């Protein structure tokens, strides 16, 4: 019957990655860039 | 191409000079939405 209970807090860091893929623009296309604008020469 | 409002006296907001003095001359801008190809894909896998 008997057992120890033990309660506390804890932090995974900062290199934990708990799915495959990625979750933000799923669909995008690999390459596309999106609205932007930029510098250049004369 | 891109301009600037004009001296703006009444009516000018279309009236308009040159910015690109600022910009470029042939800046390329897209219009409505992006080309697509459309392709159902469960029911060709149950086919094949």
């Amino acid at each position: 019957s008997t057992y120890f209970d033990i309660r506390g807090v804890l932090d995974r860091g900062p290199t934990f990655k708990p799915y495959s893929g990625t979750a933000y623009n799923a669909l995008a296309p690999k390459g596309a860039p999106n609205s932007c604008e930029w510098e250049q020469n004369e | 191409q891109a301009v600037k409002t004009t001296a703006a006296n009444g009516d000018q907001g279309n009236t308009t000079w040159q910015k690109d003095s600022t910009f470029a001359e042939r800046n390329e801008i897209g219009v409505g939405n992006n080309f697509a190809m459309e392709i159902n894909l469960n029911a060709n896998l149950w086919r094949n």
